[PDB]
């Protein structure tokens, strides 16, 4: 069996380390939920 | 039992002691999760029980005890926060501006942030602390970094 246990609450912090680019990339979405690269 | 809002992780006891498979987020009594955490399975709160109410294979996603409840979304322009909740790890946030999945059904907001497997189902929030998506399906690009969708639920 799998269980649940608390991490934390959901908010926002101000001052949190920014980092990860912003990239557009053409993809598609299969009947089983994988995400694939188009090109 | 335990019912309180907040960010939780999803742990097992089937492999080598406890393992963290995935996080997620329970809001309005109603435990949201990627479905390749669960893959479908009851939950255990303390002494309670989580049993599955909607789950999609296509949308990777899964709530327990009723609906997806979660309905707000990405404006497009804004930076968002990755409240990512490592195995083994505390909770911490993390700052982006989303890219873009350019599909034939429409676009969707994407994090380019790489994290360990067990990180699948952490939120992603707007500058209000709400709920926009999870984290944990997406893809590999090129260079071989990863970048997963802000994959959100419909309220019913
Ligand atoms: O998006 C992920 C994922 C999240 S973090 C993660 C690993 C990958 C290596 C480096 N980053 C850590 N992998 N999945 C793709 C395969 C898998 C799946 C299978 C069927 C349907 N949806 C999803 C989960």
């Amino acid at each position: 069996d799998m269980y649940i246990e608390r991490a934390g609450d959901i908010t926002w912090e101000k001052d949190a380390e920014v980092t990860g680019n912003s990239p557009r990339l053409d993809v598609a979405l299969d009947e089983s939920g994988d995400f694939s690269l188009v090109e | 039992g335990e019912t309180t809002d907040g960010v939780y992780r999803v742990m097992t006891r089937r492999l080598l002691g406890s393992t963290q498979v995935g996080v997620g987020v329970m809001q309005e009594g109603v435990f949201h999760t990627m479905w390749h955490v669960t893959k479908g399975a009851a939950l255990r709160s303390g002494e309670g029980r989580l049993d599955p109410y909607w789950g999609d294979v296509k949308q990777d996603l899964v709530s327990y005890c009723g609906p997806w409840k979660l309905d707000a979304a990405w404006d497009g322009l804004s930076e968002v926060q990755l409240l990512a909740v490592p195995p083994g790890e505390r909770a911490k946030n993390i700052q982006t501006l989303p890219g873009i999945f350019k599909t034939k059904d429409g676009d969707i907001g994407a994090v380019a942030l790489d994290y360990p497997a067990g990180t699948s189902g952490s939120p992603i929030l707007d500058k209000c602390g709400r709920v926009i998506g999870l984290y944990g399906n997406g893809v590999v690009i090129k260079n071989g970094s990863y970048v997963s969708a802000i994959t959100q639920g419909k309220r019913e």
